[PDB]
């Protein structure tokens, strides 16, 4: 995806989201490598992983990849709304870099707390439950929940606005990304909010298993479907074939 | 802290009568069995440096009295259980049907776990136990850990498939708006 | 074949020593507790008219002998266990370390389950049990079965087959586009 992109405002947004998709994949590969090495002997490396330095690096990488999957997608709906209305292609990238870099401080804030990631091999600030960094887990979920409504209302009005046929392909692509994200991420927080409610009880064996398959999933399917669902991808891919052949 | 289906045995021939009670967090929940030997709430004191000893292994029944009757109890309720285990008991059945506040007394004893089970039997089900300890000359108490079978890792297996059906179906209605555009 | 968690206690401070064994499909598998009372294999016969009785509740230890040593055993291995429960025992512990065929003798007789647990301890673990029944004057035996957890292995099939179901459909979509 990245080589085909590197210009339209709608084209440059996908390349940066591809970077977050690669970040989530690198995070998952870290865990896969740490799993394949320990054939039944994970506990030997378990203390070395949390008490070393990688438990704070991998967690920060995961937080940065997760929040980029929302911050980058937030501007896509505004871009689509402005595209239907009629020096802006160089001012949107100004906000794009700010949104991309805004997650670094959010991910580093837990690091200032004296011991947050020494509670889970996943080194993520929420599988441990709600006792560690109670004021951070709630805020992170609230930030994700509040952003979805702005994206949903714009896409809702986009269909009613219509009665740029070449631009029709991008409208549905953004809608799929902003809708399927809350299909793979919104159910995740339900299990995190389970141990803090007396009425509903969820076994810990389920929370980790659900997290490990539903956290990297939303940043894994977009690039694959981009090849088979974007007509412009065919021309972009064929353009660079002659530059090397 | 699940239920405990304590059953008593009345041998010579063996007649078995069971009853239900609730485990407590005062001591680790396990299964124990021994002769049922009633103690007295005031008999489980500590100032008495010399007391009659019993054989090892006995399920002690303690009929708790009203908390306001005695101006100052010698030991806490969770202290009586710890004293009794030292006497060589294996389990204690605190009949808390008269002192309801004693349940909270035991449930707050999660700070220091006890090596042996502790049970409390409330309500009118303890009347059956008290009648047994009153009438029959010798009986044998028998308590078992998790008397029912709870399919904890079996009932939830198919719930995940139903969870996946919603994920697989919510995407289909999205195609309707695709076709309308 | 379910494992049995049996431990011995010594009243004086109570030292505790444990060991493992396998339940047998002859008596209803459940926990029991009592005093250890060694019983000779030949003492659990039925043709005897009257014999001394023990107090109700006692875990009996029976060390089986070689099958060829006894040409005409008075009772079957299941018969020994059924006699002991009638005698007043609560949980019979065998020792099949010398008669391996007794495991089949017990697991075959699944037609009439016994009310109380029956355990067989083989291998070198029964050596430690015998070294305790031989030395200590009083012992206290408890047998228990508490298998916890399994709770993610059970849902693994549901999670794994689901991904295959999802991917096989995507395979056909790519197949049909180029054709
Ligand atoms: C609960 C689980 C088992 C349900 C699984 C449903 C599967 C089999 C369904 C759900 C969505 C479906 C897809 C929806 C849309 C299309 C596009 C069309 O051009 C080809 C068929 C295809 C690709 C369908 C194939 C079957 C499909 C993948
Ligand atoms: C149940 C979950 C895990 C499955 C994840 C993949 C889902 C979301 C995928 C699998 C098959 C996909 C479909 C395959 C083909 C088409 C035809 C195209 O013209 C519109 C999109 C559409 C209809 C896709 C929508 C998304 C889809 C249903």
């Amino acid at each position: 995806v990245i080589l085909t992109t590197f210009l339209p405002s709608s084209k440059l947004f996908i390349g940066l989201i591809s970077v977050s998709n690669l970040f989530m994949g690198i995070y998952t590969g870290i865990l896969t490598f740490l799993d394949a090495v320990s054939w039944g002997r994970f506990a030997e490396f378990g203390i070395w992983w949390e008490t070393g330095s990688g438990c704070k690096v991998a967690g920060f990488l995961a937080v940065f990849s997760s929040e980029s999957a929302i911050f980058l997608l937030m501007l896509a709906t505004v871009e689509r709304s402005l595209s239907a209305k009629d020096n802006h292609l160089k001012q949107f990238r100004v906000a794009a870099l700010l949104a991309f870099l805004g997650a670094t401080v959010a991910g580093c804030f837990p690091l200032f707390h004296r011991g947050e990631y020494s509670a889970s091999p996943l080194c993520l600030p929420f599988p441990t439950g709600e006792t560690p960094s109670l004021g951070f887990t709630v805020t992170l979920v609230l930030l994700n929940s509040l952003a979805f409504l702005l994206m949903a209302v714009i896409y809702t009005k986009l269909y009613c606005n219509l009665e740029e046929n070449s631009q029709s392909s991008m409208i549905k692509h953004v809608a799929w990304l902003i809708f399927t994200n809350c299909i793979f991420f919104c159910p995740v927080a339900f299990f995190s909010f389970a141990p803090l409610i007396t009425a509903i009880s969820i076994s810990p064996e389920i929370m980790k298993s659900v997290t490990l398959i539903f956290f990297p999933l939303p940043a894994c399917l977009n690039p694959v479907l981009y090849v088979f669902f974007n007509p412009k991808f065919k021309e972009d891919w064929k353009l660079l074939k002659r530059r090397v052949t | 802290k699940e239920t405990a289906f304590v059953e008593v045995v009345l041998f010579e021939t063996t007649y078995t009568t069971g009853l239900t009670g609730r485990f407590s967090r005062a001591g680790a929940t396990l299964s124990a069995e021994g002769e049922i030997v009633q103690m007295h709430p005031l008999g489980l004191c500590n100032n008495n440096d010399e007391e009659d000893l019993y054989e090892y292994g006995w399920v002690g029944v303690v009929k708790l009295e009203q908390p306001e009757l005695d101006p100052k109890p010698c030991l806490t309720v969770l202290g009586k259980a710890k004293r009794a285990v030292q006497r060589g008991a294996t389990a204690v059945i605190f009949d808390v049907s008269e002192n309801p506040e004693a349940i909270d007394q035991l449930n707050q004893g999660s700070e220091d776990p006890l090596k042996r089970p502790v049970v409390y039997v409330k309500g009118a089900d303890a009347i059956k136990l008290m009648n047994i300890v009153n009438k029959q000359k010798v009986a044998r108490a028998r308590i078992q850990h998790r008397p029912p079978r709870q399919p904890t890792e079996y009932f939830d297996m198919g719930i995940f498939l139903a969870f996946f059906v919603v994920v697989s179906l919510v995407c289909l209605i999205l195609l309707v708006k695709i076709k309308l555009k």
